[PDB]
DNA sequence: GTTATCCGCTCACAATGCCACACGCCTAACGAGCCGG
DNA sequence: CCGGCTCGTATAATCTTATGTGAGCGGATAAC
């Protein structure tokens, strides 16, 4: 069986977001469709000011098993320039450890562990709730168990303790 | 003369060598070369004499 | 053989000066704006 | 109550009647 494996795509400056779909349709239409392996764009979210930025400006991963049809079907696509090989009439193949670190760098979006709920003691941190609101503060020890905060807040160059909960501090 | 000056010998090779003329590096192909063939003068699409 | 020449193919580079006149010199889609339903 | 519309603007693409030069380079070409 032959290995579907991945190919850069060259497109035009900011149309390459319906050229995936209609590459899936065309796809779905000439029926040449045990042969590929979900194609993909990698996008990021970085931190109104925040935007999903588009990993790869212009460029487009596509798995392919490369026969002649499948160059002359991604080429009979309205929205794509050649390929970017090694050399014309024969596209050179991504490697493996670069494939990997690229599906890796879509790995960093698991949270929740940690988002709240475990928290360290002797950390400096702030608080927005009650009137020690948006103060910073040392805490003292981390009562899992009775879910009470003992922060001394530092007010007047003085710690004062006192008892708050996790959603009435903010972890700084 | 012309016939023994040429390389080419028959008709699918032919039409991968005025395919290979057309455009340089292209994967020499049976149906887009004759497709290639079709629409320089057999089509009403981009070969319209008057 | 192998070596020193001869020849055909392909390609860069030039083609007076001046005047008036006149009309021309982007936009389908990616980041913001308003607020209606 | 975020962007569906609407806008500010930054930026990517499938000829075809010429002549005369020189100058160089690849392919044939005639010898010890």
């Amino acid at each position: 069986a032959p290995k579907k494996r991945w190919y850069v795509v060259q497109a035009f400056s900011g149309f390459e977001g319906r050229v995936a779909t209609s590459l899936r349709e065309h796809i779905k239409l000439h029926n040449m469709e045990e042969l590929f392996g979900e194609v993909m764009v990698p996008t990021e979210e970085v931190v109104r000011r925040k935007s999903e930025r588009k990993f790869f400006p212009g460029y487009v991963l596509v798995q392919m098993v490369m026969n002649d049809a499948s160059w002359h079907l991604v080429r009979s696509v309205p929205r794509v320039m050649g390929f970017i090989g090694g050399t014309s009439d024969r596209p050179a193949p991504i490697s493996d450890k670069e494939v990997d670190a690229i599906m890796n760098r879509l790995q960093q979006v698991g949270d929740k562990p940690r988002p709240k709920t475990l928290f360290e003691p002797g950390e400096m941190v702030r608080v927005n709730d009650g009137p020690f609101a948006d103060f910073n503060g040392v805490v003292e020890e981390v009562d899992y168990e009775k879910s009470r905060l003992k922060v001394s807040v530092s007010i007047f160059g003085r710690a004062t303790p006192v008892e708050l909960d996790f959603s009435q501090v903010e972890k700084a | 003369e012309t016939l023994r000056v040429d390389p080419t010998n028959d008709r699918l090779s032919a039409l991968v060598e005025i395919y290979r003329m057309m455009r340089p590096g292209e994967p020499p192909t049976r149906e887009a070369a004759e497709s290639l063939f079709e629409n320089l003068f057999f089509s009403e699409d981009r070969y319209d004499l008057s």
